[PDB]
DNA sequence: GACTATGCACG
DNA sequence: CGTGCAT
DNA sequence: AGTCATTCATG
DNA sequence: CATGAAT
């Protein structure tokens, strides 16, 4: 009716349970696909439901609830909130979810409720899922025990670096900034040819982060330190033009701001300086952003030191800030502080297991069909005899022992033949089959090569990484300086 | 509540009365901030015929609305001391959208009569289809489809192009043609008395 | 760029627009299946999804989102709140939804949030959907114009009366109380045999409402009035025992209360009588209800006129209320006030439409096959020549054409024949086929009779109604008096 | 917020601290209104090892726990003036359930040491399974000879809860006793304290990620 | 349908 | 102080 | 995750 | 004042 427990021997068990879980399965990304599980499920789920870039939008509530009843047993709102972020193009460098309707803003105001918005996977996310139908990735049982889910996605590009993460667990947290997709691929590709690549060389391809929010990044030194140890402190500064106004008045105009910064607060906190007269000479602050462009006018008074105002704002507001790398992720089930190399290596590693897994799957398919086709080619030259033989059999099974015994077909061939629809006897054309049998032998040859030669496989992996780069490559947004 | 225009200007400034916090949100985004303010109507506007003038003034959407227009209510109402050249009611192209337009319109007829008779009260016609079409007759001619179920599924750049752009927008103006035929019409649909309404509905609504 | 309309003309198109919709398509039940469109959508969706009484419960959020994306384009909350109500056994006489978890109480504390609860259709609910898959009810397009949805359900029992409806719209409202399944079915069966049946006689079978909260319904005359004109004011009074307590004191003990009455608010409003002492003699009010019993003890003082108190509470609380019939429903797309008679009449007419529709369907199926089977029985008489004709044909199309022209097979059979799997050639048994040919001819004769004989048809309808009664019938809860 | 027991009585009355309003409400229905009180813990509970005693006295859960147990808090805490003879923590059997147990316990330890030291702080073990009921994956596999996998408390109807966890003569129940007083201050401080390094290291030393 | 407070790690 | 999955 | 207000008809 | 689908 009652058992007793130590306070020590309890907090131990309890907190250890929550510690483990919130680390492996909540707050930190897998080092290969760059996803926290809630994100992976959203993606796997929408994909299963055919909710993709090429097809109509689904009401969000439908996507969410299906997630929540098939894979993720948590708040509907948490799931929605996550889904919304993956769609905000000022937090993700390369957005994974497209969403019709109010999905927030840089001004921080809240997105429309899950009942109003429609959504679907971005074309890019498709590549995160590529080949999943092909037994290329380890599946686990879902909380129900009713359906298998993937533990990691195939990742046809290296999501972790491209879209970043962040990041608060127990005993560990993570902040990984987003990166220009093309650069990361350039790095990965070099490292594929050059396993032992030093950070310095990789940095000729992958020079630093590329924020979707744009702006100026400063600190080659700390960027190296970060790419080496997983931690570093870089500086992000706002992009700023200076316009002359009539009457000898000048105007500081802001066109880009620092990652993770709320435009609306920033604007107040600046007007806050003006109001408090903290720095001499500010006439008026004005957010002049509109549906197609960010723009903050900080018009100053006549005879005002414009370099004094700008410098003060950079220091005492968020017009310029510190970004801190804290690159933590989950490798062999453990949290792991990691730099550029443990990342790209793990990615390449994984891209390997996948291409290998995929290539067996396809080989085996092609083998089985080649087998059937080989049988169908013989059948044709003995069509009549075969028909006659079947006609003479007592039933289905007997027709097969007869096809075997009399013509040495295999079970699998016999089955194929015996289940052919009558009208097929009008398709008696060997040369089309002989063309497929050839198509097939070549396919099997190519795949076998992939499977038995590490170099051949890595070149596949480069051909593909490049294809992705050609398809999704876009210009840098953040400039660098040191 | 209110997201205000940047610069105060009676001659240009427009007041958008949006049905919904959600759409209120796409409006803040798609608008032109220099002269377009946004006031969301969160929930169904009170009926200003049925309710008591006591509970009418203790109403949040009625307060912030009399106060955001700055002319006051009743006959203590100065149309010269307004705050907007135009006032724009923007709702979903749905039934409840219709209902809301219907309640807002009785409030202005009842408690700001000058504004409607001065032609300052409008109604935005959002698109029904997507080129863009407003009628099922304007679409089939455009076939030579995304079906908007409400403002909430429209993106800011789209909302502007189709219904907020003072140069691209279709815009209905409310007028009082026969003052006394408008008091009956209003008092029957929105009044406290049920039976007259039923008959009206029976006589004019074709159930087919 | 800008066009004007009259106030008189703008309130017209707006209020007429809304009115029509909120009457035909929101607040009021179809007179035949008893459902408002939201409830119907809820049941049809869950059913399409196999979320049925015989299968694991689903997370409510999955169901709700699926309703919202396929059929009901409105609040996820509204939809849920509806779903939850169809599962509260104290609002519905016969609940259509089974929900695991906090779904509320007679104390009217709110149900657990959509994210916690699970649900499925009740067994009886299935009977509302019986035969939907046989083209027995008109379908329309959803809002999407992507999926059809039923406009009314097949209603294998008469839900409108059994479960009730309420009921606020524009220009109209509706209050129909629930009734005993068995009593309603008994009435409908009588009317089937006796179309012109008078109320007085129908009331021998269906004497009054049967609230699921039971209690006492007083006013045989107004029940009549209501069954006649669809309006009528009856009294509902709580079931009360009186216990003596060791002290010369007495206790009033409530065990059943009035439909739609909140137990927690009642108990409070009664204690308010005690606390204000509007009436002398109340010592304590105790809600003593547990998970398997309702029980409110009103402990009186010594020398305290218990008749006087009980009467006061019946008057000045909801211990006793009036219930007003306002039976409005949708007959022919129109709001219509109706009494017992057009209700049973419309039901019966509906069940006829269904049974006819259903029998045409099953018949068309039986025929399409019996036709095939005829062809096959022939093919065997001429197997060798049919194989030769296919062998000699150029392709599926040409073969079908040859079977038609050379042997008078029809398309449908020529299709069947040509798409037979080779192993079928093994068989020559014409008997088994013949047995099926018989079973099929019999089935068609049976179904044709139904369609062609109004009485055969009505007999079937009675038979079915009775099965439903034998299966789901349960005793009265509310007693009657005048 | 609080649902009181119908009869005051420190000798029998139980206080149920339930994870969340949904389940708090299921418990409101399944309880025995004569001696069982329910107090919903709406949300994650404040870490009283990290936060400043100021922000602590200003937190609604802690205030309405201290002021319904009727014994004040801290060193001005009379054990004799309590209201309940058994305080029952009842949380979903999930990780975040486990997390709450962690936080509530650190609080009693920290600001009501006399209440646990006297064995008045219990923990309800809800059922993990239903095919009857089973608590351990081992207690399960034995039933399949003689499965609804409870994902939380909010998925159970009231007559279910009462029978398996709330009914005093049918419930399994943990009693939190303190064995090594000085070896708890350390176990608690490592895990719930402000300093982060120790906790990271304790996780590295005890949690097997396998 | 927007609002409100917590945990967790990190400058 | 704010970040983002959780309660 | 509970909470707040309004429509609509009726007694 | 409470009802139940809607904003
Ligand atoms: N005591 C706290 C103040 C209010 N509050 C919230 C909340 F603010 C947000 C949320 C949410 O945003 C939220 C979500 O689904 O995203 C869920 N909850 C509830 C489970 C706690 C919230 C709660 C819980 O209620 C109590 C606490
Ligand atoms: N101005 C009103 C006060 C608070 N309130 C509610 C509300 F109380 C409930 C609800 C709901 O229960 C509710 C639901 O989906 O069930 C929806 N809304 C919003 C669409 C109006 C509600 C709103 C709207 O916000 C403003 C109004
Ligand atoms: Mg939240
Ligand atoms: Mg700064
Ligand atoms: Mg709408
Ligand atoms: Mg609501
Ligand atoms: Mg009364
Ligand atoms: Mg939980």
């Amino acid at each position: 009716n009652i058992q007793n427990m130590s306070l020590e021997d309890i907090m131990g068990e309890r907190f250890g349970r929550y510690s483990k879980y919130i680390i492996q399965d909540r707050a930190l990304p897998d080092i290969r696909d760059g996803l926290k599980p809630v994100q992976r499920r959203i993606l796997y789920s929408m994909n299963k439901d055919s909710n993709t870039f090429d097809k109509s939008y689904r009401k969000s509530a439908k996507s969410v609830g299906n997630i929540m009843g098939n894979f993720h047993p948590h708040g509907d709102s948490s799931i929605y909130d996550a889904m919304v972020r993956m769609s905000q193009n000022w937090k993700n460098r390369e957005i994974l979810v497209e969403m019709h309707g109010n999905n927030g803003s840089m001004d921080g105001d809240p997105p429309a409720a899950m009942r109003y918005t429609e959504a679907r996977l971005s074309e890019i996310a498709g590549y995160l899922l590529q080949d999943i139908e092909k037994k290329t990735v380890p599946f686990a049982w879902n909380f129900d025990d009713t359906e298998k889910e993937p533990t990691v996605l195939p990742a046809a590009f290296p999501n972790l670096l491209v879209n970043g993460s962040t990041g608060i667990s127990a005993g560990y947290a993570t902040d990984i900034p987003p990166h220009n997709l093309a650069e990361v691929i350039d790095a990965a590709v070099y490292m594929i040819d050059h396993p032992t690549a030093k950070i310095d060389k990789l940095m000729e391809f992958l020079p630093g982060p590329d924020f979707p929010t744009g702006a100026i990044i400063q600190g080659r030194d700390e960027i190296k330190k970060a790419y080496e140890t997983g931690k570093g402190r870089v500086v992000v500064r706002s992009k700023t033009e200076i316009e002359k106004l009539k009457g000898g008045k000048e105007q500081i105009v802001i066109t880009e701001i620092p990652y993770e910064i709320n435009k609306a607060n920033l604007v107040k906190k600046i007007d806050d300086v003006r109001v408090n007269n903290k720095v001499a000479g500010i006439a008026e602050v004005r957010d002049e952003s509109d549906r197609d462009g960010l723009r903050i006018a900080i018009e100053l008074k006549k005879d005002a030191n414009t370099e004094l105002v700008l410098n003060y704002l950079f220091k005492y507001t968020d017009l310029q800030i510190n970004y801190n790398f804290n690159m933590v992720a989950i490798d062999n089930f453990t949290p792991r502080q990691v730099g550029i190399v443990p990342i790209l290596s793990s990615y390449i590693a994984h891209r390997r297991e996948v291409i290998l897994a995929r290539s067996r799957f396809d080989k085996e398919k092609a083998e089985k069909r080649l087998h059937i086709v080989e049988g169908l080619i013989r059948v044709i030259s003995i069509l009549d005899e075969v028909i006659a033989l079947i006609r003479a059999s007592e039933n289905k099974a007997d027709a097969k022992e007869n096809l075997k015994v009399s013509y040495d077909f295999t079970e699998e061939q016999a089955e194929a033949i015996v289940t052919l629809q009558l009208y097929r006897l009008t398709n008696t054309d060997v040369v089309v089959l002989q063309e497929e049998e050839a198509e097939l032998r070549e396919k099997i040859a190519m795949l076998a090569a992939i499977i038995g030669d590490e170099r051949t496989m890595y070149n596949l992996m480069k051909k593909e990484l490049r294809e992705v780069k050609k398809k999704f490559a876009t210009p840098r947004l953040s400039s660098l300086e040191d | 509540k209110l997201t205000p225009a940047q610069s105060k200007n009676p001659a240009k400034n427009e007041l958008y009365l949006v049905e919904g916090d959600s759409a209120g949100g796409s409006a803040k985004q798609g608008r032109d901030r220099k002269f377009q303010a946004i006031l969301p109507l969160r929930g169904k506007v009170i009926n200003t015929a049925k309710a008591k003038m006591a509970d009418i003034l203790k109403n949040e959407e009625i307060n912030t609305m009399i106060y955001t227009i700055g002319a006051g209510v009743g006959a203590d109402f100065s149309i010269e001391d307004a705050n907007y050249d135009k006032i724009i009611i923007m709702t979903d192209a749905d039934t409840d959208g219709a209902h809301i337009q219907t309640l807002l319109l009785t409030f202005f007829y009842r408690y700001m009569r000058p504004l409607v008779e001065a032609g300052h009260v409008y109604i935005a016609l959002p698109p029904l289809y997507k080129a863009y079409a407003w009628t099922d007759g304007e679409l089939e001619e455009l076939r030579k489809l995304q079906r908007y179920k409400g403002l909430g599924e429209m993106n800011a750049d789209q909302l502007w192009e189709t219904t907020m752009n003072p140069e691209t927008r279709t815009l209905i103006r409310v007028t009082i043609e026969d003052l006394a035929r408008a008091e009956r019409r209003v008092n029957v649909l929105m009044g406290d008395k049920v039976e007259p309404r039923r008959k009206w509905i029976e006589d004019n609504v074709k159930f087919t």
